């Protein structure tokens, strides 16, 4: 059967990059024709592998992680990067074996009103481990004192939205943006193209 | 291998000197990286001489001794389009002007392009296409 690719590339909303998506595979063929006619324009950087040779390989396992960023950070989408959606959001591991697809979404995600409902984070005492998550909304303690669950000064709330408009420029539009990565369990497989 | 990615130009054709010209290029495909777009030109026996370039997200802008000041690349906010205004035009701009497209974050050298687009006439010249508005009026032809 035919893997759900389609749930992850044309699913309706994409949540947040602090909150990122994470979609797992099981028992289906994964054919990648699919993805190619998604976009105008989009981008297919692949670790280790090449997005062609990709269509004979087997695998165990691949999780497809989605969210939305700038334009201006899809950069940081990569080994090695640092920022605050590489260190506060969305970490990729140095030996990260996988492929990164990001296209322009300002048809979907801008509003002339302007969406502000897509967030990243802004403070965290420590960078995110490889793959690590965080959906937690305390205040962050920037100085001395205790902040009580208050904010104020050196006492900020960690989220912070994009504005994303029409009109903006591409590098602050949002970006749709879906991780592949290749997992091997020691195991048989379900993830071989035809 | 690892990019497949066209470019479609518009814009071109005869005009006088002084006046102005807007190409543009799009792009489409897939790439590995949200590259470098630009234009190279070519004079009529002469080789192929880079004109300008800009990265994706309309942050830098490069343009060649020969038409700085005079020309200007921008980027279009809704369509995956370059343009390049070109202003003053003179004689020595008349070349085949070519979209060119790098796969790079960053853009060292204008030299290992990644993809180009299909050559695109411009002409500056007081004369015109060779044939186009045969009928001269005497009183034109004489004033």
């Amino acid at each position: 059967n035919l893997c759900p690719f389609d749930e992850v590339f044309n699913a309706t909303r994409f949540a947040s990059v602090y909150a990122w998506n994470r979609k797992r595979i099981s028992n289906c063929v994964a054919d990648y024709s699919v993805l190619y006619n998604l976009a105008p324009f989009f981008t297919f950087k692949c670790y280790g592998v090449s997005p062609t040779k990709l269509n004979d390989l087997c695998f165990t396992n691949v999780y497809a992680d989605s969210f939305v960023i700038r334009g201006d950070e899809v950069r940081q989408i990569a080994p090695g990067q640092t920022g605050n959606i590489a260190d506060y959001n969305y970490k990729l591991p140095d030996d990260f074996t996988g492929c990164v697809i990001a296209w322009n979404s300002n048809k979907l995600d801008s509003k002339v009103s302007g969406n502000y409902n897509y967030l990243y984070r802004l403070f965290r005492k420590s960078n995110l481990k490889p793959f690590e998550r965080d959906i937690s909304t305390e205040i962050y303690q920037a100085g001395n004192k205790p902040c009580n669950g208050v904010a104020g000064f050196n006492c900020y709330f960690p989220l912070k939205s994009y504005s994303f408009r029409p009109t903006y420029g591409v590098g602050h539009q949002p970006y749709r943006v879906v991780v592949l990565s290749f997992e091997l369990l020691h195991a048989p497989a379900t993830v071989c193209g035809p | 291998s690892s990019s497949a990615v066209q470019l479609q130009a518009s814009g071109g054709g005869f005009v006088q000197p002084g006046g102005s010209l807007r190409l543009s290029c799009a792009a489409s495909g897939w790439a590995e990286t949200f590259g470098h777009m630009g234009w190279f030109r070519q004079a009529p026996g002469k080789e192929r001489e880079f004109v300008s370039a800009i990265d994706w997200w309309d942050t830098v802008h490069y343009y060649a001794d020969s038409v700085k000041g005079r020309f200007t690349i921008s980027r279009d906010n809704s369509k995956n389009t370059v343009y390049l205004q070109m202003n003053s035009l003179r004689a020595e701009d008349t070349a085949t002007y070519y979209c060119a497209y790098w796969d790079m974050d960053y853009l060292q050298n204008s030299i290992p392009v990644d993809y180009w687009g299909q050559g695109t006439q411009v002409t500056v010249s007081s004369a015109g296409r060779a044939g186009e508005q045969k009928l001269i009026s005497e009183e034109d032809l004489n004033s």
